[PDB]
DNA sequence: TCGGATGTATATATCTGACACGTGCCTGGAGACTAGGGAGTAATCCCCTTGGCGGTTAAAACGCGGGGGACAGCGCGTACGTGCGTTTAAGCGGTGCTAGAGCTGTCTACGACCAATTGAGCGGCCTCGGCACCGGGATTCTCGA
DNA sequence: TCGAGAATCCCGGTGCCGAGGCCGCTCAATTGGTCGTAGACAGCTCTAGCACCGCTTAAACGCACGTACGCGCTGTCCCCCGCGTTTTAACCGCCAAGGGGATTACTCCCTAGTCTCCAGGCACGTGTCAGATATATACATCCGA
């Protein structure tokens, strides 16, 4: 008689939370809140990651086309360092 | 004899307290009433959740703050104090409202 | 049950006390009439969105998701209530 | 015989989950395929935004003396900083409340 | 009165009517002389619908004129 | 074995644009896993109406100047002189179009 | 010499036109501006029926999805009309086999 | 005497005028330059299709006429009749476009 | 390079001629000059992101149309 | 320029409901292997971009006289802010009841996929009529008097 | 009130270039048949949305009074507007040279699909302390003399 299973991401967010400041807490709205940025922004980047992917007449999406969307949808400092965050991670991952 | 403040000051001290506070302004069952009666000129016999409501109480009082700050910058324009309908009509018509 | 006029719930002071909070210190006597107004414009459209929202999916009941969604069409998108 | 398993953000580094943002690539009707590589670089990015905010946030609330995050130190936090409020210029926040100005014309000779 | 009626194959028939004539006579005699049932015709006149109940005399038409027909097949 | 004459799908729903072609850019387009057999005539029948509409309006306004021709200007002048279409292309600029002629009542000459 | 074909909606166009005005012509700004116009309002169309089909987990796109999408998008004479004479050519087409 | 126009009647003439007409208002060489050197500043040793600059002339005389016109209804609104840098910056920041 | 100086006065006073505008005060067209040169930088940077993605040397004129319609400034009668 | 009264900020007890954490478990993610097509790379063609030179003429630049508009100052009377006594209905705490949201089986009709083929739509040529352009006269406005 | 100049429009004749139509063909939309599963219909369970009743008290209403600001009127001073004269570079036409866009052929490797296995994330239950209330007190601030 128990419900069906609703996935989010509080998991992740406390702990990124907890790896930035070790001794405080969050309410349950704040996470409502951070679960809806999070999904907001991932559907504006896939979709334009998509669009472009469309435009240039191919059949798959790769880090370039998510470095491109990356870097039309965000300003300036914060493009930059994302773009130097997902660089780093692509490398660390491929270099195991 | 009794002691009165001067005409304004009483104005600030608002602006300053519902400027620090977060809860809501408008009574909550003459706006429900007034959501179900606009809503029933589209199907009749409709039922609602309370999360429905409070959602479009929220949007609607955030609509009408910026409303009024933009109509407040409208009606300093012109060197004027008090707010008129025709600021209101002016930052309606600029927003690109008809 | 039919109801009627029922604009006239919002009272001179919820008006008055949502101009403080927008920054206003002076108020003529007519902005209450094109507040309700402006407020009646608004909420028709935003719950014929949602009501269509709802039909089309065989219900009797608006959800939350219907106004969050109709909200959101027209690009005002709203935080803290679900998707 | 067969190893031990290894999640892939764990050789990637992060706390967001690799796996599952592939999966909603894949069913998202995006592309008919997805490369090996796009996952990764979305879950970075994802973290680094979640961690700014969060940075923000909880500094606004030690401001406060408060020990937890309610919305309005998110909302301060984020219409404080000019690339955050440029980012959801378009965005309510409930219960959010408004920023303390008034405008100098109005102040009292 | 003789007006000149034009289709969208450039098929140009001459045509005898009267003023005080109503469009019903003409599609009839155009059933008369080509067959084409009532229903799939229309006609325009510089651009405007003639309104079947409506005679020509009030449309203000000339000696030969040109009125254009095109043919709506709506079968279906 | 004798297979029946070809017969166009726009040719049995009694339209003009072409069904197929929707179909296939339905199917291709990337916007759903399998497509239904009824879409694409619904499409067709609504981008029909819309032309003709903005078709109509436009003719009318070239045959008020003693034109034969349509120009983007005329196309403008139908598109701006009706609400419902105004609305619609609320943020849409066409190229060649001018604007319309208005002027503000107060800045015309006294007396 | 190799050139690769190009599509466009110039001829469907044309017999719009022609259907509704007997004798009057077009240039070729105008035929680019009415293609951009049907691109654009069939790419509108379809991405909202998509994301409706999508809201309600199902995987298929129906008339159903195109009538809703219309309703939403088009004002309301327009939207009248449209669906009027959606559903007749669906109708018809339905009959006809 | 010499004929003159009191102050006022060849503006209203050249606004029917430049109001009924559709051709464009500023000169195409020195848009391509300036165009040139804005795009310089990007990426270097560029090159361009003359229908993309004249996509972009366009597009910016269609903005700069539509906020001259929303400049003018500010500047009228204040019971007045010319037009002031102000009036420009409170129409844009209304808008939404200034921060 | 100072080539913002080709938008003369005499250009903007018929831009705002066009646009309605009887009076003109003489500050307006540093103003006017401003607003133009920060929205074509905004314009040729996303088309410029645009060529460079594409792999390529010339940008085209289908870009431009790209990068106007992702601001919500659709464009008309250029091949879109 | 001082001094009284009011509103707001500060310190302390206390008690409650939501936050943080421990368990089971089951479904979704990871390891291993194939097979096939999408994309990377080299080579060729030629079209479209860039650069330079002469002229000529319309548009840009500069100067001047002056009339009309922007702005400051002044007077007034009415609408709006503030405080007080009275009336109204919003808010809270329970108790009933059932319509309708949500989940599970099943079974059938509807859409994807493949082989043959033929008529719709696109590229190249051309041909002539609608529209652009020049010269001329009739008409309609504006500004002294 | 009235009449002399300028600016604009309607008309007629002439030339050109691009739009509407004709051929030829190749690739994509039809037609016919098969097979797999997505969803439509029926049944059942349980929750939350609607309705009602009583009580309390905080908020909305109506009224009296004073004063500050919105609005009209007048005067000054100066700064854009209209017109004439001089300068310059935009535009059109023509002529060369070459880089980079656009296809085409070939091949290696990257990802989808399948099977087996197991552990991480979700629902459920529980304890305890962070903060919201209530009470009292000290300080900043406003208006009058």
């Amino acid at each position: 008689r128990r419900k069906t299973r609703k996935e989010s991401y509080a998991i992740y967010v406390y702990k990124v939370l907890k790896q930035v400041h070790p001794d405080t807490g969050i309410s349950s709205k704040a996470m409502s809140i951070m679960n809806s940025f999070v999904n907001d922004v991932f559907e504006r980047i896939a979709g334009e990651a998509s669009r472009l992917a469309h435009y240039n007449k191919r059949s798959t999406i790769t880090s370039r086309e998510i470095q491109t969307a990356v870097r039309l949808l965000l300003p300036g400092e914060l493009a930059k360092h994302a773009v130097s965050e997902g660089t780093k991670a692509v490398t660390c991952y491929t270099s195991a | 004899k009794p002691h009165r403040y001067r005409p304004g000051t009483v104005a600030l001290r608002e602006i300053r307290r519902y400027q620090k506070s977060t809860e809501l302004l408008i009574r909550k069952l003459p706006f429900q009433r007034l959501v179900r009666e606009i809503a029933q000129d589209f199907k009749t016999d409709l039922r609602f959740q309370s999360s429905a409501v409070m959602a479009l109480q929220e949007a609607s009082e955030a609509y009408l703050v910026a409303l009024f700050e933009d109509t407040n910058l409208c009606a300093i324009h012109a060197k004027r104090v008090t707010i008129m309908p025709k600021d209101i009509q002016l930052a309606r018509r600029i927003r690109g409202e008809r | 049950k039919v109801l009627r006029d029922n604009i006239q719930g919002i009272t001179k002071p919820a008006i008055r006390r949502l101009a403080r909070r927008g920054g206003v210190k002076r108020i003529s006597g007519l902005i209450y009439e094109e507040t309700r107004g402006v407020l009646k414009v608004f909420l028709e459209n935003v719950i014929r969105d949602a009501v269509t929202y709802t039909e089309h999916a065989k219900r009797k009941t608006v959800t939350a998701m219907d106004v969050v969604y109709a909200l959101k069409r027209q690009g005002r998108t709203l935080y803290g209530f679900g998707g | 015989t067969r190893a031990k398993a290894k999640t892939r953000s764990s050789r990637a580094g992060l706390q967001f989950p690799v796996g599952r943002v592939h999966r909603l690539l894949r069913k998202g009707n995006y592309a008919e395929r997805v490369g090996a590589g796009a996952p990764v670089y979305l879950a970075a990015v994802l973290e680094y935004l979640t961690a700014e905010i969060l940075e923000l946030a909880g500094n606004a609330a030690r401001d406060n003396k408060k020990t937890r995050i309610i919305p309005r130190h998110l909302q301060l936090a984020v219409r404080n900083d000019e690339e955050l409020n440029k980012l959801l210029g378009r965005v309510t926040i409930a219960q959010g409340g408004v920023l303390p100005n008034i405008q100098s014309v109005l102040l009292p000779k | 009165m003789q007006i000149f009626v034009k289709t969208l194959t450039g098929k140009t028939i001459t045509l005898e009517v009267e003023p005080s004539d109503t469009i019903e006579n003409v599609k009839a005699k155009i059933q008369d002389k080509e067959g084409i049932p009532p229903d799939q015709q229309r006609l325009i006149f510089a651009g405007k619908q003639l309104e079947d109940g409506r005679t020509l005399s009030d449309y203000n038409i000339q000696k030969e004129s040109t009125l254009h027909l095109v043919l709506r097949l709506r079968g279906c």
